[PDB]
């Protein structure tokens, strides 16, 4: 099977600074007509693939001059120079040389930046909700970076397990922050049993864990 | 142009059969040859193979013959993506790409279809209010959000004041739930100000039910 093997999975990088992504394949590239084809794709969040560089490398129509590809045999190299907000996606070769074509696994682009807090907020469950017999506690840590962040339920302040979920943004295309939702669900029977929930987040933005918890319950 | 217009996500359960059409724009469709590649969720992509747009001889992957057929529409500049006997593996979102014959390139990706093979059946969405604050009405900006659960399949759409709303604005990835249904949430960053003068509603959509709610927080 023809494997093609992209180094960096993940890439973060500066805004302004070079980025190299290198692709491996198992067999050479090299085609009996002389002629390499490895080519570079992006694709951008919500979006479809988009060529970039073409036969090792020629840069496809509407492709800046910062991206660049170069290589040979079964070594091969894109760079993105001075890199920008516009550049965040996942960036894959694909090999056309060969029986049926295939494509690396990815790598994501992703911002350097500053590091910021996120702004913890916490949403009880509604009535509708909860006059239907389900509780639902949200959890929000919002912009913040880097992406690693921490969030601990406690109720009756006992650090609550296995009954809570959560979603983070894809970094935002002007700020490079991530937004984190957590929600932990319980039954309105268990939701009663107790009185105070709180979601205790820790981000290395923060000098010492923050929590947040409402009243009732 | 290159334009393609790929039709609409599908929802079947194991051992049926879908169709999925690529229409391509005129002086687009046989100057390209148009290839499927599979995307799997959380998978790479894969080349299903092709169809000569001029002759109508369709190539089939080796890892793709016996249920799925390539066949075109020439009068209409379609192309079609048959799978019979369907199963869970199928479950992926195919794409349609044209392809140009001398550089080997993919040089137009088109939307993509999604394909869910699942024995369950549409379930339209719940949404409960996410309240700025219950007794927190004033400090800059303030919570305010909408919830949407248990529902199937995806996707959901969430817009805010009939996509009035766009600042702030923070739709999270949906998260499957132990019951196999799905949850997310759309949170929108607002200032504790308007808090009263500005009415907000989430509008949410659900296609695969017909569902189309709104609710004010
Ligand atoms: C006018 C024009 O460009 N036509 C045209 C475009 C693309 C293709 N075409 C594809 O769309 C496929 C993809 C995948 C593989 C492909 N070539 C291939 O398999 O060549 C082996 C062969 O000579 O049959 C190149 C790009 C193959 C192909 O020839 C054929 C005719």
């Amino acid at each position: 099977e023809l494997v093609m093997t992209q180094t960096p999975l993940s890439l973060p990088v500066s805004l302004g600074d070079q980025a190299s992504i290198s692709c491996r394949s198992s067999q050479s590239l090299l085609h009996s007509n002389g002629n390499t084809y490895l080519h570079w794709y992006l694709q951008k969040p919500g979006q479809s693939p988009k060529l970039l560089i073409y036969k090792v490398s020629n840069r496809f129509s509407g492709v800046p001059d910062r991206f660049s590809g170069s290589g040979s045999g079964t070594d091969f190299t894109l760079k993105i120079s001075r890199v920008e907000a516009e550049d965040l996606g996942v960036y894959f070769c694909s090999q056309v040389t060969h029986v049926p074509p295939t494509f690396g696994g990815g790598t994501k682009l992703e911002i350097k930046r500053t590091v910021a807090a996120p702004s913890v907020f916490i949403f009880p469950p509604s009535d509708e909700q909860l006059k239907s017999g389900t509780a639902s506690v949200v959890c929000l840590l919002n912009n913040f970076y880097p992406r690693e962040a921490k969030v601990q339920w406690k109720v009756d302040n006992a650090l609550q397990s296995g009954n809570s979920q959560e979603s983070v943004t894809e970094q935002d295309s002007k700020d490079s922050t991530y937004s984190l939702s957590s929600t932990l669900t319980l039954s309105k029977a268990d939701y009663e049993k107790h009185k105070v929930y709180a979601c205790e987040v820790t981000h290395q933005g923060l000098s010492s864990p923050v929590t947040k918890s409402f009243n009732r319950g | 142009q290159v334009q393609l217009l790929e039709s609409g996500p599908e929802l079947k359960k194991p051992g049926e059969t879908v169709k999925i059409s690529c229409k391509a724009s005129g002086y687009t469709f046989t100057n390209y040859g148009m290839n499927w590649v599979k995307q799997a969720p959380g998978k790479g992509l894969k080349w299903m193979g092709w169809i000569n747009t001029y002759t109508g001889e369709p190539t089939y992957a080796d890892d793709f013959k016996g249920r799925f057929a390539f066949s075109l529409e020439t009068s209409a500049s379609t192309a079609y993506l048959q799978i019979n006997n369907l199963k869970n593996e199928d479950t992926a979102t195919y794409f349609c790409v044209q392809a140009e014959r001398l550089r080997r390139t993919f040089d137009y990706w088109g939307a993509g279809t999604t394909v869910t093979v699942s024995s369950a059946s549409t379930k339209g969405p719940s949404v409960f209010p996410l309240a700025p604050s219950s007794k927190s009405t004033s400090g800059g900006t303030a919570a305010l959000g909408c919830l949407v659960k248990d529902y199937f399949p995806e996707p959901v759409t969430v817009s805010w004041n009939s996509g009035a709303l766009t600042s702030g604005v923070h739709t999270f990835p949906a998260v499957l739930q132990s019951s196999g249904l799905y949850s997310l949430s759309s949170v929108v960053t607002v200032p504790s100000s308007s808090l009263g003068t500005q009415t907000y509603i989430c509008n949410v959509n659900h296609k695969p039910s017909n569902t189309k709610v709104d609710k004010k927080v």
